């Protein structure tokens, strides 16, 4: 199952606020409609064709982003906000989610805030997130108050991790504000680039282990040298819309509520 | 093809 | 040709004496005789208009000229800079920084005069274009804070097309090799800026420059008083065409430039 | 189409 951790292997401290999450309607939904979609041939085949022919010129991320193709799923309204621990009419002013891919998953977020601010590098994920009327920012231009920072999948993806999360702690609101955070375990990190290609990141996030038990152990030790403390966690598939040798694709998640200490 | 995250 | 020639009469006694005439030479024919072929090449050209319709919205047409490897362009030959830089064809210095190098066959030209070349640019599949050349593409804002000057600063047909093209030439002037170092500075003319957007908008640009004039000669005349004012003064220029590949419609397109070279003051 | 400085 995609859902469950062993506990005995987590740490106590891990142990006290791992909330337990299941297959729910919203996941569902997604899982659904990745098959609808995988099934349309004639949509199928032009995604393949334009991907294939674009891939040494542009990146996965980008062509993924010019046909709203890849869409990607982490945790269904419920699911947040039971991991928020909030009410489903809660509400405050500024959400941002940091490297936002396509704005799915800022969409099943946004009817939690006034305001929606999001930054990303490809710039035809820059536009269907624009599409969706949110507030895009520059890499370096939201560290000029943000009442929720998202962080969703962007640690193993980034150039700057613990700059990141040392910046993320820069603008967040303190009394109540809290971040949520998403990392594909085991940890493998690279800096995507045009063609297949990629960097390695500039920083190194020390993540002990060989499985998803022990290498959560070693988050508690990272998230205070920058400035938060785990108030809830849990596990979720990393849902990926399929193509048509798969109706969808998974991959282990790890998602974390923060809060500033 | 596959996941367009990894 | 009526691309290279200016009435010298029409300007100022500072730049009448540092104009250099210009020429339609071996290395420009080459390049028409490329567009030209190219243009011939029915199957590609409605590829690359096919292409260029349906993504219209999505991306930028710099960008999508980029993805296909069309629309590559032309400032100078290696003999034409040369003659303007006054340097051998075998003068070699140490460090190059394109700023805003588009698809890098204009760096192209300008390279092995270099043993390392730096470009920015704002395109993603330019940049991968500029790497794809062995470029060593930096951060827009990054440039300035490499840890090294660059001994020519190369920065054609781009102060028509940023943001802060003040902020830029003070940018420029403050990591340029203040002994020997030079700028390379393209202006298209009637001077008429704008920065691009995606799907056709164009917002307007966050700094105004004084090139004003109504016709070449004059307002080549109102730089040195801009380049004054940003720490250079304009050790020689010319005219130049500015031209580009074409598609279904022309073998090719022509711009007015103005090429400069800058030293420090 | 035009020239790819723009319009
Ligand atoms: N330094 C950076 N700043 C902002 N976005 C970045 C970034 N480095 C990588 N990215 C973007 O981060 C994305 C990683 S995939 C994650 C997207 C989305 N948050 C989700 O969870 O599905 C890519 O789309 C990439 O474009
Ligand atoms: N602010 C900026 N920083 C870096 N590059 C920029 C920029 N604004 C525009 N550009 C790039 O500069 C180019 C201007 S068109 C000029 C292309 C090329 N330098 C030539 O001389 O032919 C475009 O490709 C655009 O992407």
């Amino acid at each position: 199952q995609w859902y469950v951790c062993n506990r005995e292997k987590l740490c106590e401290s891990l142990q006290a606020v791992f909330v337990q999450s299941y297959l729910d309607q919203g996941t569902q939904i997604f899982l659904n409609n990745s098959i609808e979609k995988s099934g349309w041939a004639a949509i199928q085949a032009y995604h393949s064709a334009v991907s294939s022919a674009f891939s040494l010129a542009m990146s996965r991320t980008s062509i993924n982003g010019l046909l709203g193709r890849g869409s990607m799923f982490v945790f269904s309204p419920d699911q947040f906000q039971r991991l928020l621990k909030i009410n489903p009419d809660w509400k405050t002013h500024r959400l941002l989610d940091l490297g936002a891919g396509d704005g799915e998953v800022t969409k099943i977020m946004s009817p939690h805030f006034e305001e929606i601010y999001a930054t990303e590098l490809s710039e035809t994920m820059i536009w269907q997130l624009q599409k969706k009327k949110y507030r895009v920012l520059g890499i370096n231009e939201w560290q000029n108050q943000y009442d929720v920072i998202s962080c969703l999948n962007l640690l193993d993806r980034c150039d700057q991790p613990l700059t990141l999360l040392k910046d993320i702690r820069s603008v967040l609101e303190p009394t109540r504000g809290r971040v949520i955070l998403a990392l594909v375990l085991p940890f493998h990190p690279y800096v995507e680039n045009v063609g297949g290609k990629w960097e390695k990141p500039s920083e190194i996030l020390e993540i002990k282990g060989q499985n998803w038990e022990e290498q959560v152990n070693s988050l508690p030790e990272v998230f205070r040298k920058a400035g938060f403390v785990i108030e809830a966690f849990t596990r979720l598939p990393y849902l990926c819309e399929g193509d048509m040798y798969n109706d969808y694709y998974v991959l282990d998640d790890a998602v974390f509520v923060l809060k500033p200490v | 093809q596959g996941h367009a995250h990894g």
